[PDB]
């Protein structure tokens, strides 16, 4: 992003219109970089992980509880 | 309490000469003309200790002569008791102090003070 | 956070373009300072952006596992 | 157009990417200092102006692959490289013209060679440690010019500042860990004759012998001894220094006020704070045992009847190095006196201090002498310690007391304590402590 912007500035210093169009396409690529699967913060990322870990543990525990529960002597 | 303690209670906190005069009055209720308490002796001792005199305590003594706190006789005796003589700066200071009162050399008091002025001369 | 990153990106593009265009017309420390400030914002949250995607793929795997477990339990 | 050019160096300086863009960052550095860049291949780029041409891969070969410059460039410090170019540009800010500039640089090279040889002679005669050379040696610890930085001769290393928070110098002595002066050629309105070839062709084994002038040429400039921070110097020193050299120290007579005020400004401004101290010449000092207040007493009349008066000196001009040993010995003297009186100046707020406040004071008895007056520690009469600064490293002090008084101290014990650490606010503490212990 910043490298592409600096390259556009270098092209302006050398001078072109094609390079500015390339900078606009890079901004479209940036919008893709805002949303290629982006949606959450660092804190939220931490809470979701803890909740998923707790769910797996509880499900495994319930399954083991009935694993031991042997109906037939 | 002592005059030595007052004179540097005067030199320490920087006191101008008139503030020194006021606080010297306040430290001592009996004035005793300041010559019974030997003001000139203490001021000369704690002025002429360094190779050059500190101008603060010399300013105190020059005020105490120009204002008539201290008689000329006690000053002339305290000047007479200095000698050492290896330092020219202290000697020049003493000669400027003598240049202040000399010639006028006037005593307006008892005749014993005039005899003291004679012996002091 | 996504909104902040997008705003930083738009500001950077417009101001860089303006500075380069002024250089071209001639033949801007305010623009420069703005650029470095939002460049720091984008770069610091670009290491985050990459990891976030890896974490999201891991989260998807975890979700699939949980779903299977539940459906099996049901 | 020129502003847009300066505009691009700024945005190219904040640009930071890979090696190709780092070569464009080197191009940015060129136009930032108004230099011209020519590059042969990716590896070599040359910034060229006057004789200041250097390449990162006039009238002289490329002198050295300075590790200093190479280390900074290899590591991520383009800013340090920018400072080094600034130093090179300032050294060659020389006006002159062209052939004159080349000769003028040649004269500086001869002076540098002679000064370096004189320093070597002292080391051969006595294998002194670096500290001895700095405090009491011909010339001084001398570092040869590297890149932009010009030769630095360390005139004095104060005892208090040799100690940091007991530093042993070794040969690793820091450039700024002391007082340092720089030797350089600078253009002058007047015309002077300077050596254009090394003048120590024949050296007497003890001290040095200089072959007489004419070689030499009348270039319109003189060698200089610039001091990074202006040193307050007294009127008496100007006469003592002139007696040797002869070159007017201040030429056009400027301003000349009390020296003690200038000494306070130099000491207070070493560390800058927004609030002016407003000392009123009553500096307050706090020490491990006791509290002291020192009145600097500027305006006390000297024997002549004029208060010590002096003006800050930044540049001292000397034609040849022959008068330089004498000039430095006088300076050393002025600097040492400033350091002892300087140690007292402090930015503290001792308000309503009932205990102690063992105030001490300072009167200018004569040029090179001062008296610190204090109440006797045990008895009541005023007592004092003078410190005539006879030489830069030597001060002689006499503690006269009244005929009836308690032996306050032995002049040698105080000296031993001061030399161990130092500072003069400190000397008064030792005088009080020694008297109390007895």
């Amino acid at each position: 992003f910043l490298p592409l912007v600096h390259n556009i500035i270098k092209c302006m210093d050398k001078d072109q219109d094609l390079n500015a169009l390339k900078s606009k396409f890079q901004e479209m690529r940036k919008l893709i970089s805002t949303m290629p699967g982006i949606h959450l913060s660092p804190e939220q990322q931490q809470q979701q992980l803890q909740s998923l870990r707790e769910q797996v543990r509880t499900k495994n525990e319930l399954l083991q509880k009935y694993k031991s529960l042997c109906m037939f002597e | 309490v002592n005059l030595k303690q007052a004179i540097l209670q005067a030199w320490k906190e920087r006191w101008s000469d008139y503030q020194w005069a006021i606080n010297m009055k306040k430290f001592f209720p009996k004035g005793a003309t300041w010559d019974i308490l030997n003001l000139a002796d203490a001021l000369l001792e704690q002025a002429m200790i360094g190779p050059s005199p500190n101008p603060l305590i010399l300013s105190y003594l020059k005020y105490a002569i120009s204002s008539q706190m201290v008689s000329y006789s006690s000053v002339l005796t305290a000047i007479s008791k200095f000698d050492d003589f290896s330092r020219d700066l202290c000697v020049q200071a003493l000669l400027d102090i003598m240049d202040m009162f000399c010639d006028r050399l006037s005593c307006h008091g008892k005749a014993e003070e005039c005899i003291g002025l004679c012996r002091a001369l | 956070t996504r909104e902040r990153l997008l705003s930083a990106l738009e500001d950077l593009e417009v101001l860089s373009r303006e500075l380069i265009e002024m250089l071209a017309i001639s033949r801007e420390n305010q623009v420069l300072e703005l650029l470095i400030h939002r460049d720091g914002e984008f770069q610091e949250l670009m290491k985050l952006a990459l990891n976030q995607g890896k974490i999201h793929h891991e989260m998807q795997v975890l979700e699939k596992e949980v779903e299977k477990r539940d459906s099996d339990i049901q | 157009q020129h502003l847009v050019s300066c505009l691009e160096t700024l945005q190219k300086a904040l640009k930071v990417t890979s090696l190709p863009a780092m070569t464009d960052r080197l191009e940015s550095i060129a136009r930032q200092n108004g230099l011209g860049s020519h590059l042969s291949a990716s590896g070599t780029e040359c910034y060229i102006t006057s004789d200041m041409f250097y390449v990162e891969v006039h009238h002289g070969e490329n002198p050295v692959s300075c590790p200093e410059l190479v280390q900074q460039l290899r590591e991520k410090n383009f800013d340090e490289f920018s400072k080094h170019l600034k130093g090179l540009v300032n050294l060659y800010n020389l006006p002159g013209d062209n052939k004159l500039k080349t000769k003028m640089y040649l004269a500086l090279q001869s002076l540098e060679q002679d000064l370096s040889k004189m320093a070597i002679m002292y080391w051969k005669a006595t294998n002194a440690g670096p500290l001895d050379k700095i405090l009491h040696g011909s010339v001084g610890y001398l570092t040869p010019r590297s890149g932009g930085h010009l030769m630095n001769l360390k005139y004095y290393v104060s005892p208090s500042d040799l100690l940091d928070d007991i530093i042993l110098h070794e040969n690793n002595v820091s450039r700024s860990l002391g007082m340092n002066a720089s030797v350089t050629i600078e253009g002058t309105s007047a015309v002077y004759k300077l050596p254009i070839a090394p003048l120590i062709m024949g050296s007497h084994p003890v001290d040095n012998k200089w072959t007489p002038s004419f070689n030499s040429v009348d270039l319109p400039a003189c060698f200089f001894l610039k001091f990074p921070q202006p040193i307050p110097v007294s009127r008496a020193f100007v006469q003592k220094l002139q007696n040797c050299t002869g070159i007017p120290l201040f030429e056009t007579q400027p301003t000349y006020a009390p020296l003690y005020e200038l000494i306070t400004q130099f000491e207070l401004s070493k560390d800058p704070d927004p609030i002016p101290l407003n000392h009123n010449m009553r500096f307050y000092a706090a020490l491990p045992g006791q509290q002291h207040c020192y009145f600097l007493n500027k305006d006390a009349p000297l024997p002549d009847g004029r208060s010590l008066q002096g003006t800050l000196v930044s540049k001292i001009t000397f034609q040849h190095p022959g008068r330089v040993p004498l000039i430095l010995n006088l300076i050393r003297h002025q600097v040492a006196y400033n350091t002892l009186i300087g140690s007292c100046v402090k930015r503290t707020i001792l308000k309503e201090d009932s205990p102690g406040l063992l105030q001490f004071e300072v009167c200018p008895l004569s040029e090179s002498r001062f008296s610190v007056s204090f109440q006797h520690p045990v008895n009541d009469s005023l007592v004092c310690v003078v410190m005539d600064v006879q030489d830069s490293t030597h001060v002689s002090c006499k503690l006269y007391k009244g005929l009836s008084d308690a032996l306050i101290c032995t002049d040698d014990f105080i000296a031993k304590v001061v030399q161990r650490c130092m500072s003069i606010p400190v000397t008064m503490r030792a005088i009080r402590r020694k008297a109390e212990t007895i």
